[PDB]
Formats: structure tokens, C-alpha cells, sequence
């Protein structure tokens, strides 16, 4: 029982109290935790281990739930599933450690274009000044009317502006890094000169079907841009605060537009 | 020196090693040997002493016990319950251990080896009394669906693969997989958890095929699914039985456990006999025996009754020996023409058994 | 869904405005009245029990559906008659005599396994023609054991 280890035991009690006073001066907690990890660190049971070390570190059981959006996306789920992984480990656990969905859809709507406030010092002539704006189609009020001559191709867009002031904010950190480890402050203003390339590619058929055998060739094509180059120049020269380690891969080619044609 | 916890690796391990090694064998020589039971419970004592009752209840909770993390087979559940391949779930283990540092999910040959239990093919039992043309070895899983038929340039062409269990193994495998629900019915129907009374299993079977599941001038291909499902347990009790196990949903998905699959036709009649023929042999065979295993503590005994049901209409013209679907004499059951049935309408009786069948053919 | 949703009493009103006669609204009127009223039987999972007033009506209530297709409608069941509509008619309570329920006995178990088919082959593979059933056919007992689904229905206090 309790009083059966604290009886049987009290030699250690005091025998470690004491030595503790007198090894650093009484820290009885400290050396008692470090010698129970100690005691099971040695059973190659590690895992016990560092969960003694986040529960006495007071590590936090949930998450963030924007890396919650990176784990969803990055598996390629749905949100009927993503209930399914919370409600299992809320039952099972008994803390709630993975996020509901409301919480995916308003970090979600932190990152996409149309949320902080941004402005121009000139005032862009026919470029629309809402700063509210994100998804539209890419039709530009396009009429496809049967007076008109006949169009079919779906067409989904953001601005260009919105997305480019995203895809800078975004990368906050490393415009930070580079300005701490380049020697620089925080509280250093610009002007920052971006070098933005751009590409667009059709991507071949994109579609099949179960139905009538032999489908059709639905061919489509993307427009898109890529952040990477960030150069400031103060002093007397000009400082490449953000290069991009590479360029060419699938992790850097931010998208503008969609639009299922031929090229 | 400035603290354990600033100290590193192996600071701490020297600067109060020997400490460390005194009350360690000191208790290892005073308690019988052993350091981290004891060890554990003072610290406890000695947390749990300053208010502090939280962090050392969560704590024995955790040890000897659940809690934080999660059993091997709470997340090959949720594995497979997503369909999520092999590789992502690996990402998500990875990056779930490096943002939280506690270790949650399992890894994969954690997985494999906790999945093992759950296959057929893992768990003794005695067939009593034997069964004829069947190997006793209790340590099968997949085999090949042909059974080996020879297939060269000078026979048959055969053209199709085909996976399958046998019987008795994917039968005691699912008579294992469910021991909860059946102690859960003897506890609940104010019996004795200490009962080995040969139970009754009465269990539905289901063929159909799934034609057109091809991927790619389109040529097709079919497949035929031959599966099963526990239906009803009873036990007869003294002069009466009583049922264990009914289901809530008979006809569910997710209560239909597959036996065997083929890529064939339902109407390429050669390959599908020579394919099942093993089956329809064991599932005669195990038609007269007890099955013996033990089901969590004291061994239990089995009998088995089968209805094969879940075949639709054409396949059951096709396999039990009548004709084509456009006859003459349409019902399954009774012997009437079809012209009959226009004058007399409701007015006969089920009169087709199967080995009349054999004698009429 | 088109078979559920082909069936009500107001298809019937909706099929009346575009047929004259009386004599065609009341038969039809009483087809999928009698057709709704011995419906249930067969359908449920324990009609012994659960719906079991119209279980001794099923004699009387086929007797009359069966002899009111006869007279009204011996333009078409006088000499062709389908198969399926003398199953129904006349081994109904004979099986459900016999066997309880019917049903619980059914194919519907088995044959929507054709998406759990279809996406185990999609997303769970090795493609090489031998085991890429044999994975295949682990995933799908994997799935439809008892002792894994009563962890996933944990949220049920
Ligand atoms: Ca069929
Ligand atoms: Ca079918
Ligand atoms: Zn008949």
C-alpha cells in the first residue's frame, strides 16, 4: 500500500533527503526525477522516458491547428476522415489533441489571399482597391451567350496582387533569419526588390471514367509565378536577404490560374 | 552543478553517480532486486507530497496502465479505417513525434507484428473427430486459390489468379475476433462465464460477382468474391437454447468477411468450379465434427450448421443445376411451368431439395 | 434510391393526370396500395416481431392483389407471367414459416463491397498480379473485423 513502501522505505527517504542536502543543498524533486528516469532509462524503454520528460517539461498534449492543416493536406484527406482521426483519439485518449474543423477553416482563411489589410503608395488605375478580394473567375465578365461566340473553358483566378502580398507574407521567417543572421536589425524598412519569375504549362488529360468506355481528352493548363529572390540594398551595396535554395522543384511553383483547354 | 536540468548527457550521470549507485544497490540488495518499482513509488510519494497530486495521478495511470500514447491496434484501426497507405502514416507518425516529442503512434514493424494476431492462421485448435483430406497444421494463411493445378503448354490454359484462406482457419480466426461480444451475451443472459457447452453456429454465406472493375479499343475483365458472415450463436441449456450472438445489421458492409476472390467470370463455368471445388470439399467436411480452442481462459467446443443464401437469382440457376434463366419452369423452389403460374396462381410449396436434385440428374 | 423513390402513392396521383379513365385510377390506386401494404414483410430484418400485424394479413392481402392483376389485368399476365411475381406471391410465408425473417438472408451485404474493392485496388497495391490481391484481401478482413470497429465506434457513451 502507500504506507507499506513509505515504512519499509523510509531509510531511503531519508538517506536521499539528506545526501541531497548535502551533495547541492536539497532539491530532493530534482535528483528524485532525474534518478526515476534514470531507473527506467535503463530498461530500453524509452518511450517512458521522454513522456516523463514533456510531462515534467509541461509540454502541451494539442497542437497547433495550422500544423493540424499542413498533416491534412499533406496526406491528401478529406475532412469526413479528419472526424473521424479527431473523434477516435478524443474517445481514446480522453484529451483532445488533434483540432475540429472549424478551427482547419479559420487558420485556413489566415494563409489565403483576401485577409491582412495592405496598401499602394500610387493608387494602381484599373486595379481594383478592395483588399477583401480572393477567389473570382477568370472569365473577366466574359459573356458566353448564344450570341456571343461559344466558349466553354472554366476558369478559376485570384489578382495578382493578393496573392503576391500572401506569398510574402507567408515566408516571414525567413525574410526575418535572413535580417538576424545577416547581420542586420528587425527594425530595418526596405525598399525590398523581388524577383518574380513566371511559367504556365498544360498538363496533358486529366480526367477518366467508368461509364462508356473511351472518354474524352479534357486537357488543361495552369498559369503560375514563383518568389526567389529577396535583395535589399542599404549601406552602399545590396544584400540578397532571401535566395532560394532551388527554384525548379514542386514546392515553390505558386499557382494564379486553372482553365481547362488546349494549349 | 547549475542544475540536473541544465546539466547534459551524462553531467548529471557523473556528477551524482555515486549517489546514484549506493541507494540503487542498496535498494536492490534490501527489496530483492529490483530498483525501478520501488523507485518509481517514492517518487510518487515524494511528488505527490507537495500538492501536486495531478502530474503523479496521470502517472499511474500511465504506468501499469493506459493513458497518453495509444495501443498498437488503436492505430491500425484508424490506419485502416482511412485507407491511408503505408508511407503518409509514416509522415504523419514522424512529424506528429517531432512537434509534440511524446510518441503516440506506432511505428510500422510495431504495427505488422501487433497485426499478426489478427489474421487467420495464428491460434491452435483441434479439429475432433478429423477431418479427411485436410492438413492439421494450424499455421495458414494465404494460400494460392488454384491448389496447385498444374498449368503447362500440354493442359487446360488457365488464366486467372485467385487468393484464399481455408476454411476452419478464417472460421476460428473470426470465432476469436469476436470474444468480447460473446462474453458480453453469456454475462448479460445470467449464465456462467465458465461454460464450454458446445455452442451452435449458424452462418450465411454470399457469392456475386463484380463484373467490369477494369483500368486502363476497352477490353474488360470480371471478378467473383465468395464471402461469409457469422450469423446467429446459440447454446443449448439445459432443455432449451438460448442465443449468445444475433446481429444488428445482417446485411451490412462492414460485417461481410471475404473467403476467396478470383479475376474469372460467373459465367466462364470452368475455371469457377475448378477454384471452388476445394471450398464446397471442406465446407462438407466440416459439416460432422466438434471444433475445440481456447476462447480467453478455458477451451471451448464448436458445432456448425451453414446456409448458403446470399447467391442472387441467376447464379443460383447456374451452379445448383438448372437451366438458363428464359425456361419454362421458372421457380426455384416449387415445379410449376411458367405457363401454370398464370392459371393457378398462389397455391404451392417448396419441394426442391438438393440431393433430389443429384438423383434427378 | 431510384427503386425507393419510384414507389409512392403520389407517383400514382402523378400518373392519374395523365390517364383518363376512373377505372384505371382506382386499379392503380389499389396496385401500389396493396403493393405498400405487403411491402414490409420481406424487407425488414425481424418481421416476426417487429411489423407482425401485416404477417397474417399476407395471404389475404396476395390473394386479392394476385386475383385484381387476373381480371383487371388479363391483357398482359394471361400468358407471360415474371418470375420474381410468383416468388413474391406465393413462397413468402412458407420461408418466413420456415426460416424467420428473409430480409436479414440477403445479397445487399456483399454487393456494395464493390467500393472497398475498387479503392483497396486504387490506393493499397504492389502491382504485380499475385499479390496484388493477396494485400488486397488482408486490407479487406483487416477492415471487417469486430475487434477493430469496436475501437472506432468508441465515441458512443
Ligand atoms: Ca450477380
Ligand atoms: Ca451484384
Ligand atoms: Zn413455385
Amino acid at each position: 500500500t502507500r504506507r507499506a513502501q513509505k515504512h519499509r522505505l523510509r531509510e531511503l527517504k531519508i538517506q536521499v533527503k539528506e545526501f541531497a542536502d548535502k551533495e547541492e543543498g536539497g532539491d530532493v524533486k530534482a535528483v528524485c526525477l532525474t534518478l526515476f528516469l534514470l531507473a527506467l532509462r535503463a530498461r530500453n524503454e524509452h518511450r517512458q522516458a521522454d513522456e516523463l520528460e514533456a510531462i515534467m517539461q509541461g509540454r502541451g498534449s494539442g497542437l497547433q491547428p495550422a500544423v493540424c492543416l499542413a498533416i491534412r493536406v499533406n496526406t491528401f484527406l478529406s475532412c469526413s476522415q479528419y472526424h473521424k482521426m479527431y473523434r477516435t483519439v478524443k474517445a481514446i485518449t480522453g484529451r483532445q489533441i488533434f483540432q475540429p474543423l472549424h478551427a482547419l477553416r479559420n487558420a485556413e482563411k489566415v494563409l489565403l489571399p483576401g485577409y491582412h489589410p495592405f496598401e499602394w503608395q500610387p493608387p494602381l488605375k484599373n486595379v481594383s482597391s478592395r483588399t477583401d478580394v480572393g477567389i473570382i473567375d477568370g472569365l473577366s465578365g466574359l459573356a458566353s451567350s448564344v450570341d456571343e461566340y461559344p466558349v466553354d473553358t472554366i476558369a478559376k483566378r485570384f489578382r495578382y496582387d493578393s496573392a503576391l502580398v500572401s506569398a510574402l507574407m507567408d515566408m516571414e521567417e525567413d525574410i526575418l533569419e535572413g535580417m538576424r543572421s545577416q547581420d542586420l536589425d528587425d527594425y530595418l524598412n526596405g525598399p525590398f526588390t523581388v524577383v518574380v519569375k513566371e511559367s504556365c504549362d498544360g498538363m496533358g488529360d486529366v480526367s477518366e471514367k467508368h461509364g462508356s468506355g473511351p472518354a474524352v481528352p479534357e486537357k488543361a493548363v495552369r498559369f503560375s509565378f514563383t518568389v526567389m529572390r529577396i535583395t535589399i540594398e542599404h549601406g552602399s551595396q545590396n544584400v540578397k536577404v532571401f535566395e532560394e535554395p532551388k527554384p525548379n522543384s514542386e514546392l515553390c511553383c505558386k499557382p494564379l490560374c486553372l482553365m481547362l483547354a488546349d494549349e | 552543478r547549475q542544475h540536473l536540468l541544465s546539466l547534459t548527457r551524462r553531467a548529471q550521470k557523473h556528477r551524482l553517480r555515486e549517489l546514484k549507485i549506493q541507494v540503487k544497490e542498496f535498494a536492490d540488495k534490501e527489496e530483492g532486486g529490483d530498483v525501478k518499482a520501488v523507485c518509481l513509488t517514492l517518487f510518487l510519494l515524494a511528488l505527490r507530497a507537495r500538492n501536486e497530486h495531478r502530474q503523479a495521478d496521470e502517472l499511474e495511470a500511465i504506468m501499469q496502465g493506459r493513458g497518453s500514447g495509444l495501443q498498437p491496434a488503436v492505430c491500425l484501426a484508424i490506419r485502416v479505417n482511412t485507407f491511408l497507405s503505408c508511407s503518409q502514416y509514416h509522415k504523419m507518425y514522424r512529424t506528429v513525434k517531432a512537434i509534440t516529442g511524446r510518441q503516440i503512434f506506432q511505428p510500422l514493424h510495431a504495427l505488422r507484428n501487433a497485426e499478426k494476431v489478427l489474421l487467420p492462421g495464428y491460434h491452435p485448435f483441434e479439429w475432433q473427430p478429423p477431418l479427411k483430406n485436410v492438413s492439421s497444421r494450424t499455421d495458414v494463411g494465404i494460400i494460392d486459390g488454384l491448389s496447385g493445378l498444374a498449368s503447362s503448354v500440354d493442359e487446360y490454359p488457365v488464366d486467372t489468379i485467385a487468393k484464399r484462406f481455408r476454411y476452419d482457419s478464417a472460421l476460428v480466426s473470426a470465432l476469436m475476433d469476436m470474444e468480447e461480444d460473446i462474453l458480453e451475451g453469456m454475462r448479460s443472459q445470467d449464465l456462467d462465464d465458465y461454460l464450454n457447452g458446445p455452442f451452435t453456429v449458424v452462418v450465411k454465406e454470399s457469392c456475386d460477382g463484380m463484373g467490369d472493375v477494369s483500368e486502363k479499343p476497352a477490353v474488360p475483365e470480371k471478378a467473383v468474391r465468395f464471402s461469409f458472415t457469422v450469423m446467429r450463436i446459440t447454446i443449448e441449456h439445459g432443455s432449451q437454447n438460448v442465443k449468445v450472438f444475433e446481429e444488428p445489421k445482417p446485411n451490412s458492409e462492414l460485417c461481410c468477411k471475404p473467403l476467396c476472390l478470383m479475376l474469372a467470370d460467373e459465367s466462364d463455368h470452368e475455371t469457377l468450379t475448378a477454384i471452388l471445388s476445394p471450398l464446397i470439399a471442406e465446407r462438407e467436411a466440416m459439416k460432422s465434427s466438434e471444433l475445440t480452442l481456447e476462447m480467453g481462459g478455458i477451451p471451448r467446443t464448436f458445432k456448425f450448421i451453414f446456409r448458403g443464401t446470399g447467391y442472387d437469382e441467376k447464379l443460383v440457376r447456374e451452379v445448383e443445376g438448372l437451366e438458363a434463366s428464359g425456361s419454362v419452369y421458372i421457380c426455384t423452389l416449387c415445379d410449376t411451368t411458367r405457363l401454370e403460374a398464370s392459371q393457378n396462381l398462389v397455391f404451392h410449396s417448396i419441394t426442391r431439395s438438393h440431393a433430389e436434385n443429384l438423383q434427378r440428374y | 434510391n431510384f427503386a425507393r423513390k419510384l414507389m409512392t402513392q403520389e407517383t400514382v396521383d402523378a400518373v392519374c393526370e395523365l390517364i383518363p379513365s376512373e377505372e384505371r385510377h382506382e386499379a392503380l390506386r389499389e396496385l401500389m396500395d396493396l403493393y405498400l401494404k405487403m411491402k414490409p414483410v420481406w424487407r425488414s430484418s425481424c418481421p416476426a416481431k417487429e411489423c407482425p400485424e401485416s404477417l397474417c394479413q399476407y395471404s389475404f392481402n396476395s390473394q386479392r392483389f394476385a386475383e385484381l392483376l387476373s381480371t383487371k389485368f388479363k391483357y398482359r399476365y394471361e400468358g407471360k407471367i415474371t418470375n420474381y411475381f410468383h416468388k413474391t406471391l406465393a413462397h413468402v410465408p412458407e420461408i418466413i414459416e420456415r426460416d424467420g425473417s428473409i430480409g436479414a438472408w440477403a445479397s445487399e451485404g456483399n454487393q456494395s463491397g464493390n467500393k472497398l474493392f475498387r479503392r483497396f485496388r486504387k490506393m493499397n497495391a504492389r502491382q504485380s498480379k499475385c499479390y496484388e490481391m493477396e494485400d488486397v484481401l488482408k486490407h479487406h478482413w483487416l477492415y471487417t473485423s469486430k475487434y477493430l470497429q469496436k475501437f472506432m465506434n468508441a465515441h458512443n457513451a
